[PDB]
């Protein structure tokens, strides 16, 4: 049809091709003319002229302002940070640094540069850059500090909940503790003159802290005390992270009931609110997908992922902290889903991919690598027992030992010695050395596996009886301790029976173990009883498995807020 | 540890002492570099005398308002003729003033 | 096949 | 023990000797016929840096000498937007 | 902690507010400028520091910061890899100024040379050859209008850089015409009654010779750069022509007479320059040439990796000078692991040389491929190594490409009778030996003998080793045993004649004779070589006892007029 | 390990 352009964007195109003259009065444009012109910049390739001036904070300033076009300014940022300049740097030291210019001064400029410092923040968190945020938000905290006041605790107060955060997604475990409690003391100092600040964001930041410290109970127990906490005028970017924490906190309880409900309807508030194409609906995605790869939905979980990833990608650029961790999720659930197949050339494309994105960004000897790791070696490993060469089986072996032993040191450095991702470690370790043909020490890393996820979790966990169930498998395949392996099968298709019924997935290899058992030691009317028992579990296999698409399911919620917040919170005695 | 400027007319004086420290004390000092006794020197802080039993402490100075990096102001005065002159703090040259680079032309 | 699937992400 | 750092403008600021002696311009300056003023302060003249920069260089002084060698954290030196281009070339003129 | 300097805090506060006071940093002093700018460099500010060092009234400045030269080193390589095309930005510039004032007086005009002299050395100590040999031609352009004796002086002295950016760049067609209006303007300037010092022409012209594969000449116009030292030359040029006479007597089968000049090369870069400066990093790399061609192989690997650290440190990453530390040092793994069969290393230096030169060098240029035949050679050897014969079909065809594409550029610049196309040739010829094709591997070697025996005499290193490729493959594999017989005694002849007794390729030679001597029925001889075989591998292992050839230099081993008399005395 | 090394870089 060739349209005519928009005076507007002619104009656009015309200052930008003069940005070499016309660069100082720019500054001194509209906001939303101002952020126009550098997304122009963006746009010709020009990112030299584009990242000269997103290197200060007062530019920045001004086009942070701009929070409908914030989906653009993300994939810029991104671009910039791609390009080599350090904006995400430059700008946290710049605004640390002005700030204690200011601190001094009145508390007018200071609620401005405090402000300024909570949108920032909030970009560079949202953006990932959760250590270039640290230091933005602990120069509000010092801005927060200085004088006596109610708004100054609420200042303070919302500056630990978003501090909080950028200390669970930099994996500063040990540093998120004395957070929380700085904030708990500054939240009892604001209620102690008659004020109750509202602790839902803080709970659920806990909550997920103490997720990601594999603390489930203790986690369990701060999401609902954040659910307990929710009111009708809190923002929907809380309650969309109370509720994914919530979920996420429920489904490692073993509480799918509960975790459906609330995951669901943060995927809706999520969608809703924000939209299809939002960071935030991006992350409600993840969680969701992580509730049904826990749950046992893994053909939809991957296509969850999918759509998890499609957005951090389109949204974040290519090389990010939150696009590398829907890679490593989506590639550990294409593992999953292709672990019957052997099919593991997309799921090795992306958890390489969340490695060399992570490798860029962030230091060696940080914990969110190893993760990436692991999702790698259970990849590499199986393309060694599925491929047709020998010593390409032994290096991919060896490389999958390497990744293993990284991340188990990184999660012992890190988390500590018993808990339960070292444990997970130690199962994947246990898993290898079965598959790396040395079952001496498999058998070790199996039952120290067993021990750690016994002490600290449930006997009756879907963790336990996967670990059962890879030990029985040693046992009866290789290592033959017949008695055992038959005791560990049965503990283990009882565990899942318990959790998931008969439609449980796992239960096949378990099976399978079974009768290879029974064929190996007699009793050849078991045989045909578990043989039958399997053709059963392949018949529910087959049937109630065309289900729809799990974003279908949430649809337009006839549930509301205060709905399945209070079904969660009134199902909990 | 407080840190002070001893501001006569254009003199400045960047001298420590502490908290615990008295008034006369500090008057002592500046004895010590300008000669003159102490009943010859009246210290003002923000146009508010300073008398002599009271600490450094007790007259507002502390060790977050007086830091190394930023000393605290402390007017002086000397007798003539059995008098006392005010203060007399005369101001540091003005920087030159950087534009902002958002004020439109 | 071997065994079962692998333990978390 | 004490030296009286005078500036462009005719301020005079007494600083100690210790902490004049951190730059090596000052040391310098304080040395050879510099250090012959008998009349207890040695009077340093500054005819090229202005009072509001030595003022900052003083403060500089009295900074890095309370704070060397401390296991503390130690905060930055506050310098402002508009002196840090004139501080700069004090900075390297003093070599401090 | 110790309280930061007043100095670095005002940099600091003077970079923040950077737009407040980018005007005026150009009127700080200029070792205030350029420590500013490396504060722009740390932060990560590479956006705004590139749109100032393109500016040549800013890189000006910084350029004459001589202490902290090998930083902005990094800094400007840093911008190259951050995709500001400063150099070319920068010759540019240069260019367009020397155009502009080309009309006006030789007192101005001599001020733009000496500002294009320095920039022009530092785009050719950086690697950039090809924009460092537009600065320089537009300082040729400048010193042609005037024709008094201080414009041919300096047209000289830029005709002396010329050549060395036409080398680097593999642009010998042009190094001679270079040459010879350098040599012109020489003769003019002679018969003026002023003599110039031809010593740093001549030892380009040696480097130029020597990398055409013209050692006869190359070793003559060495001789002739060597009569040249003075006293009061450079450390720069003595070092220079020390190390290109070094390699011209190396070629030339001089390695007694070469072992004193690269020592004192090495021990002069070592001295004046200091142990991670680029020159010394050449000195190095050029030592480990020596080293590698006196099979000293086993401490050659850890000169090139001493090469390669200086090198890496100061030009930062996608730098040619990286990438010919590089691919030296892939070679020099290659061999001095090419009986432990471990060339992952070598692999891996090997495709970092590709990668950086197909990034900053044209698809089409020679010191590609030089890059693209160690890789080559080095994927031979994994190929014959491995199990699968997919991979002995995929990596032997990658190697196959990789050769021709050597060849074929070896071929456009040398010609077809020269010497590095007659190694690729026999390099074809492994590798066809590798692939089973027994005829073509045959023509390739005979055509690779030919070539070398045309050439290099007939009882050369090269042509030894063209020898015994041949011999291997009639042995080995063709079973034309009486034909291998003599090719395996010319190889013994040339072995023992110019390496002695100790040389590496001897075991592959006698492994040889003994299985040719063996399947035709000589068994006394086979025998006998048995015994020969384990007396070499008895004298190796004694051999192995050598230090590391960064200690044979010691301090201050010789003088540079002992040296250079000795080596002119010596023929 | 049929034959010898490759001739220079
Ligand atoms: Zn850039």
């Amino acid at each position: 049809e060739w349209i005519p352009e928009t005076l507007y964007n002619t104009a656009i195109s015309a200052v930008v091709d003069n940005y070499i003259r016309s660069r100082r009065d720019i500054r001194s444009l509209p906001e939303n003319i101002q952020f126009d012109v550098y997304y122009k910049l963006y746009q010709q390739g020009r990112l030299c002229q584009l990242g000269s001036e997103f290197c200060e904070l007062e530019v920045f300033a001004k086009v942070l302002r701009a929070l409908d076009k914030r989906h653009l300014l993300h994939h810029c940022f991104q671009a910039l940070m791609d390009h080599g300049v350090k904006v995400a740097s430059v700008l946290a030291y710049s605004f640390s640094r002005r700030c204690s210019y200011i601190a001094e001064s009145d508390a007018a400029v200071k609620e401005k540069a405090i402000q300024v410092g909570f949108v920032l923040g909030g970009f560079l968190s949202d953006a990932g850059w959760y250590s270039d945020a640290e230091k933005v938000f602990l120069s509000c905290l010092q801005l927060c500090t200085l004088h006596d006041e109610m708004l100054h605790w609420f200042r303070a107060v919302e500056c630990c909940v978003r501090l909080l955060h950028v200390r669970n997604g930099n994996c500063k475990y040990h540093l998120g503790e004395e957070t929380f409690k700085l904030a708990q003391t500054y939240m009892d100092k604001l209620s102690k003159h008659g004020q109750q600040a509202n602790k839902a964001a803080l709970y659920g930041e806990l909550c997920a802290l103490l997720f990601a410290k594999s603390h489930y109970d203790e986690a369990y127990k701060w999401c609902i005390e954040a659910m307990k906490e929710i009111t009708a005028g809190l923002p929907v970017k809380v309650v969309v992270d109370v509720l994914r924490q919530a979920s996420k906190a429920c489904v490692v309880k073993r509480e799918f009931k509960k975790a459906e409900q609330l995951i669901k309807h943060a995927v809706y508030l999520a969608r809703d609110h924000f939209g299809s194409k939002h960071p935030k609906y991006s992350d409600t995605l993840l969680d969701y997908g992580f509730y049904l790869l826990n749950v046992d939905n893994i053909c939809q979980s991957v296509a969850i992922y999918q759509a998890a990833l499609d957005i951090r990608q389109s949204v974040f650029g290519g090389k990010n902290i939150h696009v590398a961790t829907a890679h490593e999720d989506l590639a550990y659930s294409s593992y999953v889903h292709q672990y019957s197949s052997g099919k593991f050339d997309n799921a090795l494309f992306h958890a390489e991919r969340a490695i060399g994105i992570i490798t860029h960004i962030l230091p060696e000897d940080h914990l969110l690598l190893a993760s990436s790791k692991r999702v790698k070696a259970l990849i590499l490993e199986e393309i060694a027992i599925d491929c047709h060469n020998k010593e390409t089986e032994q290096r991919l072996l060896q490389e999958a030992h390497d990744l293993h032993l990284s991340s188990l040191q990184l999660a012992k450095k890190a988390f500590g010695e018993f808990n339960v991702q070292t444990a997970k470690h130690y199962g994947n370790l246990g898993r290898l050395y079965q598959s790396m043909r040395k079952f001496k020490e498999a058998e070790e890393m199996h039952i120290k596996a067993i021990q750690i996820k016994e002490q600290l979790l449930g006997q009756e966990d879907y963790e336990v009886a996967l670990s059962v169930g890879h030990l029985a498998s040693l046992y009866n395949y290789d290592m033959n301790q017949y008695e055992n392996a038959e005791k560990l099968y049965l503990r283990s298709i009882a565990i899942g029976k318990k959790l998931f019924g008969e439609g449980y997935s796992g239960l096949e290899y378990d099976y399978r173990g079974l009768i290879k058992l029974y064929n190996s030691i007699g009793n050849y009317e078991k045989v045909f009883e578990y043989h039958n028992v399997l053709s059963n579990w392949n018949r529910l296999r087959d049937r109630q498995y065309s289900v729809t698409d799990a974003l279908e399911d949430v649809s337009t919620s006839p549930q509301s807020t205060e709905e399945v917040v209070q079904s969660f919170l009134i199902s909990q005695n | 540890d407080v840190f002070l400027m001893i501001r006569r007319h254009k003199t400045t004086i960047f001298t420590d002492a502490k908290e615990s420290s008295t008034v006369f004390e500090l008057k002592r000092i500046v004895e010590g570099i300008l000669k003159r006794p102490p009943d010859e020197q009246r210290l003002y802080k923000d146009d508010q005398l300073l008398d002599d039993g009271k600490t450094l402490g007790e007259c507002g100075f502390t060790s977050q308002t007086a830091r190394p990096q930023a000393p605290a102001t402390v007017g002086l005065a000397f007798r003539a003729d059995d008098t006392f002159e005010a203060l007399c703090i005369e101001p540091f040259s003005s920087p030159p003033e950087l534009p902002d680079v958002m004020k439109p032309q | 096949l071997t065994r079962n699937k692998g333990p978390a992400a | 023990m004490y030296v009286k750092l005078i500036s462009s403008d005719g301020h005079e600021f007494i600083v100690k000797r210790e902490h004049a002696l951190t730059s090596g311009t000052i040391k310098a300056m304080l040395s050879g016929p510099g250090q012959f003023a008998e009349n207890e302060t040695n009077e340093v003249n500054f005819r090229e840096i202005p009072s509001h920069v030595l003022s900052k260089v003083c403060m500089y002084f009295t900074y890095k000498v309370r704070y060397t060698n401390s296991s503390t954290e130690i905060p930055e030196f506050p310098i402002a937007p508009e002196i840090a281009l004139e501080l700069l070339m004090a900075a390297n003129f003093l070599d401090c």
